[PDB]
């Protein structure tokens, strides 16, 4: 379906700055975040691939100057099982 | 070394200071059938025996032959927990 | 004149692989829903294809002008699109479901223990998977030609065989199938039951 | 019955990339994911005996770049009790 | 009131490998697993005491290949209060 | 001489591609074969007739376009095919050990081939179809004469379907396609056969 | 046919641990063992090339704890005459 | 089924010593001996898991004073296929 | 009488791999195998001289990589007494 941008920040402030810069930086839909415990939270955005890529590469710049960005990755087309099994939005 | 059931627990308050941190258990000696009948000796746990288990304990100088009860005034210690009792071809007791 | 109108609910992967190997168009993948329409004369099939494409979002692979006949394949993942395309095709020709010709089996045989001196000939005569020496062979000819892919598809849905050749355009739709004796027997029973269970005009 | 494969990543992003490459690399069902807290998230896939092996060997490659891969392991035939007592897809 | 085997692994994957090895070693009953947070997962096993002993010794050897084994311990017969006050699958 | 391999007994599927590809006698599965690529490729037209007349063999394949001319001769008795091999290697007066040793160039397995790759791979028609969702081993042997031998050694090793084996060229590209375990079991034998030949470097 | 997996151990005990690890590791079939004298015993399983490969690997890593393995080898597609001539459990009749 | 104890000794007097000690040590059925040729003789004993685990350790202690022991092992739960196609006493 | 080819190996795995290469390599008849004790097992194929001499070369080259080839030899025409006395398959 739509692409999959997500960045993981050890801390909530860096992840909120990430989500704000991603939804201001291009046309992506912040479907939410995920808590894997231990300080980590992961912000997830969905959209078309150029907007998702331009959103993550600006959210990483804006959340790098706040907190501890663990990992940034963009999936251009996730498989239908990954959308159907994981809390990423677009679950049928 | 004789086998008996762990009937109870004994909680000493003022004790010899080496044997603090050491659990004490009223073991009454049972027959190899598995029913307790005899005198109850307050012997020291070294394996982790609870109430109702059938154990071996060993009294004497060979009650101190453990890392736990090395130079302690321990008259008898529990060295093993019975799982099976074979008596001439009939398993009288199982765990 | 509608000769063949057959709706395939799901493409089994050897048939979709064979169509992706030997078609002139947008190659179909396995799992899609397909539709085969063969009409006469074989140049009104461009008008049929234009009606189906302007109505729905189905996608063509096989659009073949034969000597006298004309074949159209359309396919999409959503069966509602393919059924709406078929409804548009039947409305453009102003015919019905049972206006098609009833398919006739004119040669069905199960050749068992095929020699190497025949498998080399069959291998340099086809495009699908290679028949191997010793494998059984099921040959099938259906009139009209467009129903043979039906005889292909149900012969893979109910068995585990290899597709050797299927020619769905011409005067006789031809089908070759290789595999072991039980698997060719199951595929043959399934395909002969699939062709005979199609109503139409005799 | 079906063989089991697991990727454990300390982040969510690495787990999503591992799960994506496991599904894209073999005809292998993605059951889901188990959170254990502390960051550690495990993606659990299940399928044929060698398809799951190629899926884990291609999901490990993907998750080592966008994350920190803790444990990759395939069980070629797990017991009835393991599927009956763990959240691993084939619970009856 | 059978015995009690516990293998604690800081990974989930090492826990499932210890689980499968403990079940395939002897005739023991695997209840499930305890998540105490922070990554630490524990596999819990019930059976007669020598079967549990051999089961945990096989499960520890299979789990040291995969993850970090914290603790392996066998209680021969837990107390009634232990089974009733801790989630160990023999609650009346 | 660039390559001189003797496929002693052709497997049941390599000879089917040898029948679907060759210009000459069609090989039956599986008699024997001798493949010899010897540079330059204008002496192959004069070496093939001597081996066809001296033995009971039948020539199957032909030259390469503007290169050394390969020749695969297929007889039923392995003694006759070995005699035809000695005749073709004595017409050029080169030694049987003077072959160029085969060098593997690029081996790569690609598991779970998508349907797009299935179409683009099946469109180049040599052998058995790509079957979307599979594996695909694609090796390359240098020189191109050894590669058909690899196609035998992947058919006697596992139940993999052969996609293409191009023996005629500068390097021999061989792609096979089966299930994900049989393709690994076949690629191991293809590499272990192409890396075990003896000859000059 | 079915894929072939063998583990030869110089000892009966390592052979039995190998055969038990193979039949618990995957879905294979222990069809028997071959005594060839001198202490050499070969455990033979049949199955599928994925299953036999994944089983024979665990049989080797469990038979090295006990005895000594001499040979471990998987034959993914043995010939018909070899199943007809050697005691490999797929003999017709 | 029943657990499996095996002691393989290169001697023959060592095997009878080991089999005698494994019988005297616990309620274990001596179920045979396997002559694999070349000196190597295996005593195969078979009973419950606690019985075999005590007996086989005692037989290991006894066989090492008389000959050269080769291998000592216990399978706590032998698979059904193992007991089928092997001369291990519990074949049906 | 047919030509005679034999590969003797210490081991049974080496013999089965040698017999597979001899049967797959040429059109010969795998008769059986002679167990001369001590771990040595000999595989005996019989067929035409070029067929046996190709099968033998391939069986030697394949059994060198799993085992312990003792002797590898081809008789192109055995004597009649050799077939009548020794168990080489063609006993009249």
């Amino acid at each position: 379906a739509d692409a999959l941008g997500m960045i993981e920040v050890r801390g909530f402030v860096g992840m909120v700055e990430a989500a704000d810069a991603m939804v201001k930086a291009a046309k992506v839909e912040l479907i939410g975040y995920e808590k894997t415990g231990g300080g980590y939270v992961t912000a997830v955005v969905r959209g078309d691939v150029a907007a998702v890529k331009a959103a993550t590469e600006a959210g990483q710049r804006a959340a790098e100057r706040v907190g501890e960005v663990v990992a940034v990755h963009v999936i251009p087309r996730p498989h239908v099982n990954v959308d159907a099994a994981l809390p990423l939005g677009r679950t049928p | 070394m004789v086998l008996g059931k762990v009937v109870g627990t004994v909680v000493a308050s003022r004790k010899e200071p080496r044997i603090e941190g050491l659990s004490l258990l009223l073991v009454r000696a049972c027959d190899p059938d598995g029913t307790p009948t005899g005198g109850a000796v307050v012997c020291a746990d070294a394996v982790g025996a609870g109430v109702g288990e059938v154990v071996l304990y060993a009294s004497g100088s060979s009650a101190r032959q453990t890392e736990v009860t090395n130079n302690r005034p321990v008259d008898a210690t529990i060295m093993a927990i019975v799982d099976l009792v074979e008596m001439g071809g009939d398993v009288r007791f199982r765990k | 004149t509608l000769r063949t109108y057959i709706f395939l609910d799901a493409l089994q992967p050897q048939l979709a692989t064979f169509i992706g190997k030997t078609a002139r168009g947008f190659l179909p993948v396995p799992g899609q829903a397909s539709l085969w329409v063969e009409i006469a004369p074989g140049i009104a099939i461009n008008r049929v294809t234009d009606a189906a494409l302007k109505a729905t979002k189905v996608q063509p692979a096989v659009q073949v002008v034969e000597r006298a006949y004309g074949l159209l394949e359309v396919h999409h993942f959503d069966q509602g699109e393919v059924l709406a395309a078929g409804s548009t095709i039947l409305d453009k020709l102003e015919v019905r479901e049972e206006g098609r010709l009833k398919p006739q089996v004119m040669t069905h045989q199960i050749i068992r223990a095929v020699e190497a001196y025949q498998t080399q000939i069959i291998n340099r005569n086809s495009q699908g998977m290679m028949i191997l020496p010793g494998e059984s062979l099921f040959i099938l000819e259906t009139q009209p030609a467009g129903y043979a892919v039906l005889a292909a598809n149900e012969a893979e849905k109910a068995a585990n065989v290899h597709l050797v050749n299927v020619t769905p355009y011409g005067a006789f739709g031809r089908l070759y199938l290789a595999g072991s004796e039980a698997e060719i027997d199951a595929a043959a029973e399934a395909a002969e039951a699939a062709i005979r269970s199609v109503s139409g005009v005799a």
